[PDB]
């Protein structure tokens, strides 16, 4: 007798005010009974469970299902009321690691823990709440009941508590052997290393050797898992990774799943295939639900489709990570509020490529999207290298500047450089700081009736020029606007305005190049014509002169 | 040697708080960290049977090189029971703004010489996030009052008062304030008397067994104020005629008999912006009996410490903030003015971030609470940042603001 080491157990407790589970045996055929009673007496021979007497008060049904239609029954205990009334745990699966941040390894061996997996207790004083009952024959005489000792495949705790026994126990040999590397997915143990095979063998038996020391073995013998790895959709290679195919079916008619699964496909295959787009089909999912409805294909989303198939007809593999090497994005704008990105060491190996889509807003502006992208690539590098990359960006030095000393928001762009590579994030106008001498100055305003939706909007000016334009279906805050847009459309390419419209500061101030409104566009255009505009706000109904709400009052 | 027992709030559960993105230098810094403090039974392992969280990160404290530990609390602090002591909240000293200098203390070492009650022990869990989620994070849990936490300065008051009793009653005009991991230590000596006080105050803990080396200080007496002024003008064009009847439209919400009338009448027809007008008399008198009004206080200005302090800060360019506190509109508590040239010459969210950690400062001084900041910044790009220009151990609450207040050169 070689005495092993107890694998310590997780003390385990039901939700506070939660007592267990009660739930009736459901009645069984001869047949099953006979079948579950043997798997029972197997399983109770391993220790797995054991036989209870009546005092218990707790039962989870059992039952039995016939394995493809062989001559085999199988097991199953419904544990879903037990789960409902179980403590939540530290789930330790939160956050998967992505390939790009992985380093290349020479050898990669598999080993099997299923066994290790029932040398787990579970907690003595929980024990009792995962009690069941196998029926008797005829129901004559008392069903037998039995109750766990070690994990139950189903119950809530399960994963969690396997995971952090196994992790405690392969601690000590992960610290002191720190040239490998040890992940647990499921019933396997993966250890990889860069180490000449004969030493990474070596490892692996002193690995098991270790494992020993809590009565573990594994299999030894040889895995029909070599590379590449079939891994969470991606495909693992020694000295690169990509996912899993990507295939987009032929079809003449197109469902609202059939497109969800389409954007599905497409927004895992943008993590290494390079200006992937969505837009033109995710905006057809707008506002559905019916799954079964088949929408039409847009000209503009059959386009990206295509564009798409594309890009998809060759395979592409991303590099792994090498720490030593310095990491860099480089970003384009894709138009349409799309931008696409690539994360390298090497020119022409990307680690990973990705996408930023534009936020849901009424106003924005190509700066703004780009430092949105900007921290989104940041955070998700931090996530994988745990460093921020050096960026290449679309966008002169000069722009930058003007742009963030000018806005009224604090903003961060983390060490960058210019790519000249078209088309070019640039600012579309810069309004004046001060009025301008010799310019026409435009005292514009709006107003409308909440009633009746007439309203009117128009100017009055320094050189005695005038406009009132008569408008329906309109409100307060559109006439401003249209108010505004008339002043510039009127006036030569310097131009003061007044206005009393908080509202259109408000929007103005905020700096767009583009709107969901198309009087706002319009405006923009306007501003973009101009060569000054000095946009001054003044408070309402106070008397001040050109400010006239008197041609609008009407 | 004793616990006190704990309590979170009713109906209350732990915190569940996911833990962010950290630099390798940052989990570097921590698991040394950590592992010490695990060695020194400050912290333990915790087992899958806590599901609960709270964030952590590393800090460098003011101009010196060693890594801080610093726990996000900001959720269990407002989970865990109102903290009623046998201070029953020690009524806020109003005479430590009016000391001539204040010095900054960082005493949250002491707190680790406490045990903590031991059912409470598993809100305090925290992780040590692995990079790309390659190894599982290490769990843990404190054994003693952690730093950061609301209950530890609490649970530790009887034990910071009796350490402090000779020097106190030797020195009983300097005013001794704590909050969090801090103590704010104010008198109207100089400042080499004042820092020899200080130093006979540290050695006085480091003898009671007690970084506590570091030392900021501040000069309360000589504090920013901003009352609103007017300009003071030879020519007025007509765009700063408007200007000043727009600032004293928006005066006249703080300030009741502020009068616009004489000075809209200079602005009657339709004039060229650049246009100069002359005052008449009823103008300047107008603008002279508004000036008189801006000088004194504002009406109806009290504190109340039942309500939030809420912060609103303005970029004004060229590295200067400004900023007010108050818990009611247009009833100001507290405003001021920053240009601090503190390594962020280019960094708009680095000055953000300091003077963000200033305006928390002045409000501990002043109110003993910090304020709720409303920042003028996307909520993507502060939380993307933030945590690499900070240098407090504390952390106050913060909203954004998305639209452009108009109000921004009313406060320039
Ligand atoms: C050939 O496949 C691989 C797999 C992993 C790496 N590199 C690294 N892997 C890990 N953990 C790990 C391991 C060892 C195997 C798998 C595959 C599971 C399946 N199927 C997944 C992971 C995450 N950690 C590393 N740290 C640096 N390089 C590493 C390299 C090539």
């Amino acid at each position: 007798m070689v005495p092993i080491s107890p694998i310590e157990t997780v003390p385990v407790k039901l939700k506070p005010g939660m007592d267990g589970p009660k739930v009736k045996q459901w009645p069984l055929t001869e047949e099953k009974i006979k079948a579950l009673v043997e798997i029972c007496t197997e399983m109770e021979k391993e220790g797995k469970i054991s036989k209870i007497g009546p005092e218990n008060p707790y039962n989870t049904p059992v039952f039995a299902i016939k394995k493809k239609d062989s001559t085999k029954w199988r097991k199953l205990v419904d544990f879903r009321e037990l789960n409902k009334r179980t403590q939540d745990f530290w789930e330790v699966q939160l956050g998967i690691p992505h390939p790009a941040g992985l380093k290349k390894k020479k050898s990669v061996t598999v080993l099997d823990v299923g066994d290790a997996y029932f040398s787990v207790p579970l907690d003595e004083d929980f024990r009792k709440y995962t009690a069941f009952t196998i029926p008797s024959i005829n129901n004559e005489t008392p069903g037998i009941r039995y109750q766990y000792n070690v994990l139950p495949q189903g119950w809530k705790g399960s994963p969690a508590i396997f995971q952090s026994s196994m992790t405690k126990i392969l601690e000590p040999f992960a610290a002191q052997n720190p040239d490998i590397v040890i992940y647990q997915y499921m019933d396997d143990l993966y250890v990889g290393s860069d180490l000449e095979i004969g030493q990474h063998r070596t490892k692996i038996e002193e690995l098991r050797q270790h494992l020993l020391r809590w009565g573990l073995t594994t299999p030894d013998k040889k895995h029909q898992k070599e590379p590449p790895f079939l891994w969470m959709g991606y495909e693992l290679h020694p000295d690169k990774w990509t996912v899993q195919p990507i295939v987009l079916p032929e079809k003449d008619s197109w469902t609202v799943n059939d497109i969800q699964k389409l954007v599905g496909k497409l927004n895992w295959a943008s993590q290494i295939y390079p200006g992937i787009k969505v837009r033109q089909l995710s905006k057809l999912l707008r506002g559905t639900k019916a799954l079964t409805e088949v929408i039409p294909l847009t000209e503009e989303a059959e386009l990206e489709l295509a564009e798409n198939r594309e890009i998809l007809k060759e395979p592409v593999h991303g590099v792994y990570y090498d720490p030593s090497k310095d990491l860099i994005a480089e970003i384009q704008k894709q138009g349409q509020g799309q931008w696409t990105y690539q994360i390298y060491q090497e020119p022409f190996k990307n680690l990973k490529t990705g996408k930023y889509a534009r936020m849901r807003g009424a106003h924005t502006n190509d700066v703004k999207q780009l430092t949105e992208a900007v921290q989104k690539i940041t955070t998700e590098s931090i996530v994988i290298w745990g460093k921020t990359p050096k960026f290449k960006l679309p966008i002169q030095k000069e722009t930058w500047e003007t742009w963030w000393t000018e806005y009224w928001q604090a903003t961060w762009i983390p060490e960058w450089e210019f790519v000249n590579t078209p088309p070019l994030v640039k600012l579309w106008y810069q309004l004046e700081k001060e009025p301008i001498v010799g310019a026409e100055t435009f005292y514009v305003d709006g107003a409308a009736n909440r009633e009746t939706k007439l309203g009117k909007a128009g100017y009055v000016t320094n050189k005695g020029r005038q406009k009132v334009v008569p408008l329906t279906n309109t409100t307060n805050q559109k006439t401003e606007l249209q108010a505004i847009y008339l002043a510039l459309q009127d006036s030569g390419l310097e131009v003061n305005i007044v206005t009393d419209s908080q509202y259109a500061l408000g929007i103005i101030q905020a700096q767009p190049d583009k709107s969901e409104s198309e009087l706002v566009n319009q405006i923009i255009e306007q501003l973009i014509k101009k060569e000054k505009v000095y946009l001054a706000w003044v408070p309402a109904h106070k008397g001040i002169g050109g400010n006239e709400q008197v041609d609008k009052l009407v | 040697i004793e616990t006190v027992p704990v309590k979170l709030k009713p109906g209350m559960d732990g915190p569940k708080v996911k833990q962010w993105p950290l630099t390798e230098e940052k989990i570097k810094a921590l698991v040394e960290i950590c592992t010490e403090m695990e060695k020194e039974g400050k912290i333990s392992k915790i087992g899958p049977e806590n599901p609960y969280n709270t964030p952590v990160f590393a800090i460098k404290k003011k101009d010196s090189t060693k890594w801080r530990k610093l726990v996000d609390f900001r959720e269990l602090n407002k989970r865990t029971q109102d903290f009623w002591e046998v201070q029953l909240g020690i009524p806020h000293p109003a005479g430590l703004k009016k000391k001539k200098s204040v010095t900054v203390l960082d005493v949250g070492d002491a707190y680790f010489s406490v045990p903590l009650d031991e059912d409470f022990r598993k809100y305090t869990a925290f992780t040590i996030p692995s990079i790309n989620n390659e190894t599982p994070g290490i769990r843990y849990q404190y054994n003693v009052l952690p730093q950061g936490w609301k209950g530890s300065p609490a649970i530790f008051q009887s034990s910071m008062t009796k350490i402090l009793e000779p020097f106190k009653k030797q020195n009983p005009d300097i005013v001794i304030y704590q909050y969090m991991d801090d103590l704010y230590v104010g008198s109207d000596l100089e400042i080499g008397q004042h820092r020899t006080k200080i130093e006979e105050l540290r050695q006085h803990l480091l003898r009671w067994g007690l970084f506590l080396w570091m030392g900021y200080e501040l000069h309360p007496d000589k504090w920013t104020v901003q009352p609103i002024v007017l300009p003071e003008k030879d020519s007025w064009t007509v765009n700063d005629i408007q200007k000043l009847v727009g600032k004293l439209n928006w005066a006249s919400q703080i300030y009741p008999g502020i009068k616009v009338r004489q000075l809209s009448k200079l602005l009657r027809g339709t004039k060229a912006l650049t246009e100069v007008i002359p005052l008449t008399e009823e103008a300047e008198l107008e603008l002279a009996e508004n000036r008189e009004i801006l000088k004194e206080p504002v009406h109806g200005v009290y504190y109340d410490p039942s309500k939030d302090l809420i912060a609103e800060i303005q970029k004004q360019g060229q590295g200067q903030w400004t900023y007010q506190i108050y818990q009611e509109p247009f009833k100001n508590l507290k405003t001021g003015k920053y240009a601090r040239m503190r390594g962020a010459h280019t960094n708009d969210v680095k000055q953000l971030t300091e003077a963000v950690q200033k305006i928390t400062t002045e409000s501990i001084v002043i109110w003993g609470k910090t304020p709720k900041f409303k920042l003028p910044i996307q909520k993507e790009t502060w939380e993307t940042w933030w945590t690499e220009y900070w240098q407090a151990t504390w952390i106050p609450e913060w909203e954004f603001v998305n639209t452009p207040p108009l109000v921004k050169l009313w406060y320039q």
